[PDB]
């Protein structure tokens, strides 16, 4: 939906729950553009933003591995 | 520019919680949580039952930001939501409210299938500080996930008291792995 740049922006919102929600949204998109911003979010002051960023990176990485293995098979 | 709490802005976002679009309903819940005006409580409670998981997640999040105890029983129900992030959000919100009625549903959430929900249940139990959580937290020291294990250890440090002390005194001798280290460290820092 090209709203990935909006959630990448939200990773800087003053509301910890908005930054957490942005990391989860980005994990559910599965886009590689979110990778560098999410790795940065692993240093966020809030525990839950860090958890959401580790979760999102896992989801993106799994999708990347799956699509590459799919091409092969 | 910095703004005052605006009732016209809150009324707008309250109406927007019944908007056809899910992005508008989600953005409204986040704006209402950020404003923190209690007028938004009952409409945010209704939004916990929204069809879209993103809206339910946002409503739980905003209700925890607001911290109003009217949200306790509906957030206890959201701890049973099909969506994992709704459950994680509801556990955090219940810890923020700090009402003891959440202790038993949170002890159940410590056994959630999602590692991120289990951390949020342990954290919320540490915030409430109720002793009933001690043995369930000692059990979570054997979680398959390291962040869940540390969260249970951090929550035990938060609760303190005679039940935690006696449990740690024993675990420093009877435990293995991380659980034993937790107990030894607890004994050196107390």
């Amino acid at each position: 939906p090209e709203k990935v740049e909006m959630y990448i922006k939200n990773l800087q919102d003053d509301s910890s729950v908005v930054r957490k929600a942005a990391a989860v949204a980005l994990g559910e998109i599965g886009d590689e553009r979110a990778v560098e911003p999410l790795i940065k979010a692993l240093k966020d002051e809030d525990q839950f933003v860090r958890i959401a960023a580790a979760w999102a990176l896992g989801k993106i990485g799994g999708e990347r591995v799956r699509a590459a293995m799919e091409k092969l098979a | 520019h910095h703004h005052h709490t605006d009732p016209e802005k809150v009324e707008m976002y309250i109406k927007n919680l019944q908007d056809d679009s899910y992005y508008v309903r989600r953005a409204a819940a986040y704006a209402l949580g950020k404003i923190g005006d209690e007028r938004a409580v009952e409409p945010l409670i209704k939004a916990l039952k929204d069809e879209d998981a993103w809206v339910r997640r946002a409503a739980a999040d905003a209700l925890g930001q607001i911290g109003d105890e009217r949200a306790v029983e509906p957030l206890i129900k959201a701890l049973k939501d099909e969506d994992g992030w709704v459950r994680q959000s509801a556990a955090v919100a219940l810890g923020q409210i700090g009402d003891e009625r959440a202790v038993e549903p949170l002890i159940k959430a410590l056994k959630d299938e999602d590692w991120f929900v289990r951390i949020a249940a342990a954290f919320a139990l540490g915030e409430i500080g109720d002793e009933r959580a001690v043995e369930p937290l000692i059990k979570a020291l054997k979680d398959e996930d390291g962040w869940v294990r540390q969260s249970a250890a951090d929550a035990l440090g938060e609760i303190g008291g005679e039940r935690v002390r006696a449990a740690m005194e024993k675990l420093a001798e009877t435990g293995t792995g991380f659980a034993r280290k937790v107990a030894v460290n607890y004994l050196e820092t107390h």
